[PDB]
């Protein structure tokens, strides 16, 4: 078991919001349990749009098969951390540009994300908060690039809407290891992520109790 | 890449001649095989044609399908007879570089098939 | 690099078979010096092969447990030292020689079980097949070089002891090269169920029995041909033995090469014509081999050149079938059960034949000689009569191959079915 | 919780067929149902959805006004009507509903 504390900030159409969260991840069992909270009074965009980014921002906890243990890249660069740049193009609802830094500081993992939102318009799903609290499992395809000496991930994420509309957003990610150690970049693989959400009625504050199960293949 | 075609829904007892070919090159050397995947059941086997010249069929479908490879046309034709509702599964054509039992390296998109 | 590692491994296998079959060349000197009968001559190879076959599975499990390189080098050094020590054995004590042969069998089983895994792990491209082919090409070369080296050392040094002294020196050397040029490489219930499943396979069992008969015939002939030829020479007015062993070893290696090539070509030609080609070519080749191994006994007394050409043809035919029977085996069995089936077939082949076969021939010869009078002609006739059993075993193996031919297509179709699911 | 699909068969151009998706283990009315369509060797695409409250349904531009999906809580089943048949319907269908952890139905295959 490994504890994790992730603090991130994001600016969307002039609205600034910071979110801090804590939890634990079992790599052997391939499980992650997180709980977030926004210090600001209200968060502009729907929570899932950022919850998915926070979930996919860390893949070290994700369990890997025995044959893929040596193939993994995020664990190899874990001792010295890494920096990730993600472009998330929503379908007709603008685009997100995020820069993240992941590092095992002291004896605990730390994850710092900075998010920019652009091309947002009123009456959209993002602006109208029409997205519900449910989520969906997904698949992410990762492939190595020697020219960038890194790993590039790509996939499509389906976000649900109250009226039944489903928005397909394209996620692209590029990694760069902060350290100078061996890369051990995998040629190509796919990771399946299963996410569930729950809320704790003890506190009126929204909890976003988040559970992930990630498996590579 | 392996390209498969010629599958369409038909009545009970209909005959379908499914055609499979290879874009990389001639598949006369390569061993060819046909597989089926049920919508609600685990994938099963349709048939196989080896490099020696055998035409092996699953016991359940034995005596129904007939595979024939043509080197002049460099194509594998699977003729169907007495088609039954149990063959609703989607058919896939696959190829292998070796004569010996094992998993086929190549694969094809395949086409759906229905009965009744 | 990897190529150098493969070359050193091939040389190590060559020396392994060299020391395996060195004793065959100087069997006559060993029996004369130790004052033992043909039964004692058999004991050596019998216990050696028994220990080899009993020890191979343990070496597979060790290869799983520990790195292959260390085990291979340790076995090299161990059996090299054992062979060197066995050269210096008191004439009074004979059990020490058989114990040393058993230990050398342990080492050779270790080598045969570990080296293939290293060879496979070094390369994962088309060159891996070529390296395995080079290994199997060196095996007959190893046996040949063993015969020739034993004969030459006996002729030159004038004592059979030196035959077991030169080769270990060449052995230990290559051992030091193993760790220099070879980089380090990088369930019971399931096996029991697999074994339970294989026995129900008719073609696989018949092929296993046929290759067991092949092993029986190969071991018996390769062990007793030099002594039989020397006896034939002694019976005749004019007699030589080093030259006879030299010629036999040269013929053995050339026969291995030519038979492998010709069997591959013939099975390739026959497969395109009709199915069940591999078992049929195996059966016909072994029938011809049995015919010539029966004709050798009639030819030897008339002349030794006739016997040598008979050995030529018989070795060619008997060595041409190994690749074909291996292909039949790995056709019949499914990929999830290839390793277990191959190990079981090797164990059965060694147990049924080539282990206790030299002892059986020696016991038969001793019984024939004891029942009748003792003299050079009587010894020659007894050895010939004892060897007359090998053609029967080869014919039985040919019948087994024919029966496998009967159950070939059906078993292959099944295997394919279980592969699909 | 399990989802079962039925009613799928090939249709001649212009024909109308009815698909049915049923659920066992959870109340269908409490949560929204969805329908996906994917072709052989093609990425999955959302083809239809009905809101949890059932006030309105969401469809894409290509097929707006054809599926006309309806839902019955007493029958615990959602019905789909082909209406006009187009080549895009050749792709196979899937019935999806996520209660807690997501659940994917077995669906049925239909081709023109
Ligand atoms: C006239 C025949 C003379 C026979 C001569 C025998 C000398 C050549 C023997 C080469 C070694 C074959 O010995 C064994 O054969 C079996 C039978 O498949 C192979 O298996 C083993 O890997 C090999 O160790």
């Amino acid at each position: 078991v490994v504890p994790i504390l992730v603090e991130l900030d994001g600016d969307v159409n002039g609205h600034k919001f910071s979110v801090r969260g804590e939890g634990e991840g079992d790599a052997t069992n391939g499980k992650l349990t997180l709980k977030f909270i926004c210090t600001t009074g209200k968060l502009p965009v729907p929570w899932p749009t950022l919850v998915t980014t926070l979930t996919y921002g860390v893949q070290c906890f994700s369990r890997y098969p025995d044959h893929m243990k040596r193939h993994d890249f995020f664990k190899s660069a874990m001792p010295e951390g890494y920096v990730q740049e993600r472009t998330i193009s929503f379908k007709d609802d603008g685009t997100y540009k995020t820069r993240a830094e992941v590092k095992f500081e002291g004896d605990t993992l730390v994850n710092r994300i900075e998010l920019k939102g652009i091309d947002f318009k009123e009456d959209g799903n993002i602006l109208g908060h029409k997205l519900e609290y449910n989520f969906n499992s997904h698949n992410v395809y990762i492939t190595a690039d020697k020219q960038k000496n890194g790993i590039k991930a790509n996939f499509k994420i389906r976000h649900n809407v109250e009226d039944g509309s489903v928005q397909l957003a394209d996620h692209y990610q590029q990694n760069t290891p902060i350290g100078d150690g061996p890369v051990l970049l995998p040629d190509n693989h796919y990771l399946s992520t299963q996410s569930v959400l729950s809320k704790d009625p003890n506190e009126k504050r929204d909890h976003m109790v988040l559970l992930e199960f990630v498996t590579a293949a | 890449q392996l390209v498969e075609n010629g599958g369409g829904c038909v009545k009970a007892g209909g005959s379908l001649r499914l055609s499979c070919a290879a874009s990389q090159g001639t598949l006369s050397n390569l061993v060819t095989g046909w597989f089926r995947r049920a919508p609600g059941k685990e994938r099963e086997f349709v048939a196989n044609i080896g490099r020696d010249g055998l035409t092996v069929y699953s016991n359940s479908v034995k005596g129904r399908f007939t595979i024939s490879r043509d080197r002049a046309k460099n194509t594998v034709y699977l003729q169907m007879d007495s088609l039954k509702p149990e063959d609703t599964a989607v058919y896939y054509c696959a190829g292998r570089l070796s004569r010996f039992p094992g998993e086929y390296d190549y694969w094809s998109k395949g086409t759906p098939v229905m009965v009744s | 690099g990897r190529g150098a590692a493969a070359a050193i491994l091939s040389l190590g296998n060559v020396l392994n078979y060299l020391d395996r079959y060195t004793v065959a060349g100087v069997l006559l000197d060993i029996q004369q010096h130790f004052g033992v009968k043909d039964r004692g001559a058999g004991l050596l190879q019998s216990v050696f092969i028994c220990s080899f076959m009993v020890a191979a599975p343990i070496f597979g499990y060790l290869g799983d447990r520990f790195n292959r390189k260390v085990i291979l080098s340790c076995g090299i050094f161990f059996w090299s030292a054992v062979t060197f020590s066995s050269s210096f054995i008191p004439q009074q004590y004979f059990w020490l020689l058989v114990l040393s042969r058993g230990l050398v069998g342990i080492g050779e089983a270790s080598y045969s079980t570990i080296a293939p895994t290293i060879i496979g792990d070094l390369f994962t491209k088309n060159t891996r097949t070529l390296m395995l082919s080079v290994f199997y090409f060196a095996i007959p070369l190893g046996s040949g070089l063993g015969y020739i080296t034993g004969s030459s050392v006996k002729q030159a040094a004038g004592d059979w002891h030196w035959a077991l002294r030169v080769s270990p020196v060449l052995g230990m050397i290559t051992g030091t090269l193993i760790l220099i040029l070879v980089p380090a490489t990088k369930a019971r219930t399931s096996w029991l169920r697999d074994m339970k499943a294989l026995i129900r396979n008719r073609s696989y069992v018949f092929s296993s029995l046929a290759t067991s008969a092949v092993s029986f015939a190969t071991g018996a002939l390769g062990m007793w041909i030099p002594l039989y030829l020397h006896r034939a020479q002694v019976v005749q007015k004019t007699a030589e033995g080093a030259k006879d062993s030299l010629i036999f070893g040269a013929i053995t290696c050339f026969t291995g090469f030519l038979g492998v090539v010709t069997g591959a070509g013939a099975t390739r030609w026959c497969r395109l014509k009709t199915q069940r080609a591999d078992p049929l070519v195996c059966a016909v080749g072994m029938l011809g081999s049995a015919i010539f191994i029966c004709l050798i006994f009639v030819a030897a007394k008339s002349s030794i050149v006739g016997a040598y050409i008979c050995i030529f043809v018989g070795e060619t035919l008997l060595f041409s079938n190994w690749a074909i029977t291996a292909d039949i085996l790995m056709y019949v069995v499914i990929p999830t059960r290839r390793a277990t089936a191959v190990a079981l077939q090797s164990f059965t082949s060694h147990l049924l034949g080539d282990a206790g076969s030299p002892y059986l021939i020696g016991f038969i010869s001793d019984l024939i000689r004891q029942s009748t009078k003792d003299s050079p002609l009587w010894e020659f006739l007894s050895l010939g009569y004892a060897l007359m059993l090998c053609p029967f075993v080869v014919v039985l193996g040919g019948m087994f191959f024919l029966a496998t031919a009967l159950f070939f297509v059906s078993d292959r179709a099944r295997a394919e079915q279980q592969v699909n699911q | 919780v399990q989802l079962v699909e039925n009613g799928g068969a090939c249709v001649k151009p212009g024909g109308s067929l009815r698909l049915s998706c049923a659920a066992s283990g959870f109340p269908v009315n409490r949560y929204s149902m969805r329908w996906y369509r994917q072709a052989p060797g093609k990425e999955r695409e959302w083809v239809a959805g009905m809101s949890s409250a059932g006030d309105r349904s969401s469809y894409e531009d290509s097929v707006k006004g054809r599926f006309t999906i309806s839902r019955d809580d007493a029958r615990n089943t959602v019905y789909l009507q082909m209406n006009s048949l187009k080549p895009e319907d050749t792709a196979v269908y899937y019935c999806n509903v996520n209660v807690g952890f997501e659940y994917w139905g077995q669906g049925t295959q239909v081709m023109v």
